[PDB]
């Protein structure tokens, strides 16, 4: 009824809404397995009772997962119960049964989490210590560029054949290199003062370097660049402009501290002290 | 969608995206159209134009709104005007990004919500950071030279595109301080009248030193005083 | 219609496999000429004497060369 | 003849539902699989559900018809100040129907001020009033002859509020010789450093113009001006 | 593994089109990975059976790349000159 109809055609209303899906399908077994395994499970008499499933396509799983691996979630697939990723039962589609299913779509909630952990930090941003804020910007420059990927391959479904085991393939030197940000961030998780807090975070980058002493060499090689650089600074200002820096004890120098700056400290506090003592002259 | 997303971004808010003054903007829910997955998408986009609203409505509030003055002197006066000039000059990108969503929806209007979502982020952690700052300027009534103390505090912290936004509204900010300080030391004749500019031979032009922003020292204060209450005596 | 398009997907198909043993037997017609041999060969025909014609006129598309 | 037809291309979007050749039908398109004719449809039934829920008394604004071309014409007339169907001298249309209505309300206020050709200073006044006026002009239908509707609203924020200050300096009895000359005079000081600055220091520059010429009678001459 | 990850998307292509494939020819067509994983399969077994983390696992490699078949001849070849690379810059840190 004109406005209906449209919506009726070029919406398709069956896995998110009340209503039996319906698809022009291409019978015989070598894409029917689903199909012919339930016939089969029902001939030997289980007594019967089935699985609660409204049965969703094939292609609506690859839309639904890739806006769950974008960065966002609380789609009609993949909700969460208290911030913990948890898988529907009602999917199947006219093949693979779900029981490869079940697990595929548990591997993909179970990189959500690692997303769904560090979204939580980062949305408590703005409800950050000047190395916690250029922390957070690391992080978010590396969430933008990662976007792209899952936004790009989502644009290639309105276009072209896609299946499943291209696209969880093809993200494969992806969802490495985010493994390493999930254990590096775990230690910054792990938790006194806040620049305490903030050594215990950053000691574990400037270990992890050194580590693989490629390519996750240069992601925790930017990741370190951006967060040393507040005291660069405020160690230049010590020099030049002959005075501490007060940033309610963010600074890490005593007058707790990592062993990145270690061996040659003692040409900072005899070169900050002593043009302190040039403003008094 | 297509109208609509940018006409409510853009601050000319619809029934989809209903202005709220304690919600911002909010779509209005479940629809036979609007479901789970493009929800979330939906609801990141909205705080966009929430804070456009906010920022527009504050910056016609305090600009051209006098004529030479009711009374008051913290609702009134060059610093309010220079504040909201500037954050006008630097919200320009955002409008610019607007008109290129819009060319694009022309050439192919099948673009998803989260495409926008994914062209806008750089706007997303913008948007919320500033607000607190000028929503403290509102708050707290503040009057005088402490305005730029209170954006110079915020324009410390460890994100660039915030720090600055923010330094360039301190800029232009300076510009009138500058502007004060062009008549007073060179004759001792006042622009800003009610509203301080940290400075007022002796008495009846001495020196304000409570005032003072937090980047200058008291030492430059005391040679700015000698050179107007000198020039003011010969 | 679109059930006369995918049975001309399922033709097209055919058409190609019958493309392959076109080219590695290496006959001269290339995809228009063998459209038309493939409407005639539909009629009924007889391919030797077909090939009688064509073994004479492509030595006689050099011989006027 | 299957022949005739068999030379086209078949699609590349296929199924492991459709294996038996799919001519390409997709898996029912997704809401941005469509776009600027399913956004008319949905806000079509929204506004339907509104008046039904009101009784018709919601006013539904441009339901359809007219369209974006006929309408942004509108819209810029307003600017020019001349008289309009819907706009002071989908259903977002409202809102900036609004904004666009006020802008023309102070751009009205100007040339009625303009049309007088009160003393010497007040016709100089006057003329720089209208030095900006052109500038308005220029803006107007050389950028968007037809362009899109929200490049209006984007093009006259920077400019539709320094005009509805401009509304607020007009009286539309408003002062005249040095009591004008001292009202701008105290217009310079308290905006002295803004974008408002060089509109009135040019208006400051010529409104004395007329009084410099009277000074400058009665001691150079011995004859009262 | 990645041409095993590629003689994988491979037969995935086919299937979508073509209506008269079975298993035989996933059996048939990778039957020259049946060659290389049994025999690396050897390999990886002794490694962890009898644990080797010194730079005694480099003989070991030594042994099973000089092959017989070639699959497993060829494989090991590739593996054995990135850990030579690692060692490059132990011994050029030393030297």
């Amino acid at each position: 009824p004109d406005d209906r109809s449209w919506l009726e055609h070029h919406v398709v209303h069956q896995y998110w809404t009340a209503r039996p899906s319906q698809f022009p399908h291409s019978l015989h077994l070598h894409s029917n397995l689903a199909a012919v395994w339930d016939q089969h499970l029902y001939s030997s008499d289980p007594l019967y009772v089935p699985d609660d499933r409204v049965l969703v396509t094939e292609t609506q799983v690859i839309r639904e997962t890739l806006w769950l691996l974008s960065g966002v979630k609380k789609l009609f697939i993949f909700q969460l119960i208290d911030g913990k990723v948890t898988v529907r039962n009602n999917i199947i589609v006219t093949h693979l049964t779900h029981s490869c299913l079940r697990s595929v779509l548990e591997q993909i909630a179970a990189y959500g989490q690692v997303v769904f952990r560090l979204q939580e930090f980062i949305d408590e941003v703005m409800g950050p210590f000047r190395t916690y804020q250029a922390f957070m910007w690391a992080l978010y420059k590396y969430f933008i560029s990662f976007k792209e990927e899952l936004a790009e391959i989502e644009k290639c479904i309105i276009n072209t054949t896609i299946t499943l085991a291209i696209v969880v393939d093809k993200l494969a030197p992806r969802l490495s290199q985010l493994k390493v940000l999930h254990k590096v961030f775990s230690t910054g998780v792990a938790e006194t003062r806040n620049v305490v807090r903030a050594s215990h975070l950053l000691n574990t980058l400037y270990k992890a370097i050194l580590e693989y002493d490629e390519q996750t060499v240069s992601l925790l090689f930017s990741l370190w660049v951006e967060t040393v650089r507040p005291y660069l600074q405020t160690v230049d200002e010590w020099i030049v402009h002959g005075h501490l820096w007060d940033g309610a004890r963010e600074f890490i120098i005593q007058r707790t501290m990592v062993s990145f700056l270690k061996p040659v400290l003692k040409q900072i506090i005899m070169a900050g002290k002593s043009m302190q003592l040039l403003k008094n002259l | 969608m297509i109208h609509e997303l940018l006409l409510a971004l853009s601050g000319y808010p619809g029934s989809i995206f209903t202005w709220n003054k304690r919600s911002g903007l909010q779509v209005s829910q479940d629809f036979p159209f609007l479901h789970p997955s493009e929800t979330s998408v939906l609801n990141r986009l909205c705080r966009l134009g929430t804070d456009y609203i906010r920022f527009t409505e504050f910056i016609e509030q305090y600009t051209g709104h006098v004529q030479q003055q009711q009374g008051q002197g913290g609702l009134h006066g060059i610093y309010l005007r220079a504040f909201c000039t500037g954050l006008d000059s630097v919200l320009q990108p955002y409008r610019q990004a607007l008109l290129d969503l819009e060319q694009e929806f022309l050439g192919d209007p099948h673009l998803s919500i989260s495409h926008v979502n994914y062209f806008l982020d750089q706007f997303q952690l913008l948007f919320p950071s500033v607000m607190v700052v000028v929503e403290q300027i509102k708050s707290q009534k503040i009057h005088g030279c402490q305005i730029l103390e209170t954006v110079y505090k915020h324009s410390c912290g460890g994100l660039p595109p915030v720090r600055s936004a923010l330094e360039k509204i301190l800029a232009v900010c300076h510009g009138v301080m500058y502007k004060q300080l062009s008549a007073w030391m060179l004759h001792g004749l006042l622009l800003d009248q009610h509203e301080e500019f940290f400075i007022k031979s002796l008495k009846q032009f001495s020196l304000r030193v409570e005032i003072l922003p937090s980047y200058i020292p008291v030492r430059v204060a005391e040679k700015i005083l000698f050179v107007g209450e000198s020039v003011q005596m010969f | 219609a679109a059930a006369a398009a995918a049975n001309l997907n399922a033709v097209r198909e055919t058409m190609d496999v019958l493309l392959e043993i076109s080219r590695i037997l290496n006959t001269g017609l290339d995809m228009e000429t063998l459209s038309i041999c493939v409407r005639l060969c539909e009629q009924g025909i007889n391919p030797e004497a077909l090939s009688s014609v064509i073994k004479e006129l492509r030595k006689a598309t050099e011989a006027l060369k | 003849l299957w022949e005739a037809a068999l030379t086209y291309e078949a699609s590349k979007r296929r199924c492991w539902e459709r294996v038996g050749c799919p001519p390409g039908h997709r898996e029912e398109p997704y809401l941005t699989e469509a776009g600027r004719d399913a956004f008319d449809k949905f806000c079509r039934l929204h506004q339907g559900e509104l008046q039904l829920l009101a009784g018709g008394v919601l006013q539904a604004p441009q339901p359809v018809l007219v369209k974006e071309c006929e309408l942004v014409k509108d819209v810029l007339n307003v600017l020019i100040g001349v008289v309009s169907a819907t706009f002071s001298l989908p259903e977002s249309i409202s809102s900036l129907l609004s904004e666009v209505a006020e802008y023309g309300t102070c751009y009205t206020r100007l040339s009625h001020f303009s049309l007088q050709p009160k003393g010497l200073v007040f016709q100089a006044f006057t003329s720089g009033l209208r030095r900006y006026l052109q500038y308005y002009r220029a803006c107007v239908l050389s950028t968007p002859p037809t362009l899109s509707l929200l490049t209006i609203g984007f093009l006259f924020k920077k400019l539709g509020r320094q005009l509805r200050y401009l509304a607020e300096l007009c009286g539309v009895a408003f002062p005249t010789g040095v009591k004008l000359l001292s009202y701008l005079y105290q217009e310079a000081l308290h905006n002295c450093s803004n974008e408002h600055y060089p509109v009135l220091l040019s208006l400051l520059k010529t409104s004395c113009e007329p009084y410099t010429r009277f000074i400058h009678d009665w001691v150079y001459s011995g004859v009262f001006r």
